[PDB]
């Protein structure tokens, strides 16, 4: 004698913030599913993040461009945050080329079909000279979790180009996750509960797809776990 | 006695790791013992982890 949870209304308060509710939860599984989902969501959500950057006139992270105010290292740190949605391919090379006085935000990147820049207002740099012009190529990969600069060296594969600027990859779009189990009194039933999962992300994964993917991964692990071949 | 000299400056980026020493302004000290995934850490009712 059991019930099953069906995905019911999925409200989006902001572009980043979403509330996903699961209404027909039997007593006791509110917390179990809340916690399992929270864990998988925070740990395993596949996302995209900037992996490397090539700017022309800069040999190493510590030097400086003429006519800009942020250091190369700070520009890298700003690029780390760039939230980008690639649909089909895994590795995209975006090219940003802008000149003149003005704040160069992420919107100025040359817009390719498969790439969607979620927040065009994200600042990158501030120019200060009429003739100051910066060109660069940002290579963005797909990945899950967190891989630092120093680990990626294992797969070097002839990293010879000194122009290549490695950035630590934060491959994770989910920023925050909380769940609230509240009694979902349906007019003909005694003790049933609703799970309300409130999730805040950088605006890449849609809530439904996140929850579905988490449930998938948990289901696969439980498949492997249930069978016991002694 | 020295014909010539070459000086080379290396810039190493050192990340926090287990075994570094951390302190407060009031005399409280300690060694970083373990780095846990975000999930394991206690979290507030609101969901922000410590």
């Amino acid at each position: 004698e059991f019930l099953k949870p069906r995905l019911v209304d999925i409200e989006q308060v902001s572009s980043t913030h979403a509330k996903v509710t699961l209404e027909p939860l039997e007593r006791g599984f509110g917390h179990t599913l809340g916690n399992a989902l929270r864990r998988i969501l925070l740990s395993s959500m596949p996302g995209c993040a900037v992996t490397e950057v090539e700017i022309d006139g800069v040999l190493h992270e510590y030097s400086t461009k003429e006519g800009v105010q942020e250091d190369i290292l700070e520009i890298l740190l700003n690029l780390k945050g760039l939230a980008v949605r690639v649909q089909g391919k895994d590795e995209v090379i975006l090219t940003l080329n802008k000149s003149g006085i003005g704040p160069v935000t992420a919107a100025d990147i040359t817009h390719d079909g498969d790439v969607e820049i979620v927040k065009p207002q994200h600042v990158i740099c501030h120019l200060t000279d009429e003739n100051a012009s910066i060109s660069m190529r940002i290579k963005v990969q797909r990945g899950r979790g967190y891989v630092p600069a120093s680990t990626r060296i294992h797969s070097e594969e002839d990293e010879r180009p000194i122009g290549r600027l490695l950035v630590d990859a934060c491959y994770s779009p989910v920023e925050r996750i909380a769940y609230n189990v509240e009694a979902a009194r349906v007019e003909q039933r005694t003790d049933l509960d609703k799970l309300v999962i409130e999730m805040e992300t950088n605006g890449t994964i849609d809530p439904e797809e996140a929850i579905r993917r988490a449930a998938t991964i948990l289901a696969e692990q439980l498949e492997a776990f249930v069978d016991l071949r002694d | 006695g020295v014909l010539k000299i070459v000086k080379v400056y290396l810039a190493v980026k050192r990340r926090i790791q287990p075994g570094d020493k951390m302190a407060g302004r009031h005399g409280n000290k300690g060694v970083i013992s373990k780095i846990n995934p975000i999930e394991d850490m206690p979290y507030d009712e609101n969901g922000t982890p410590v």
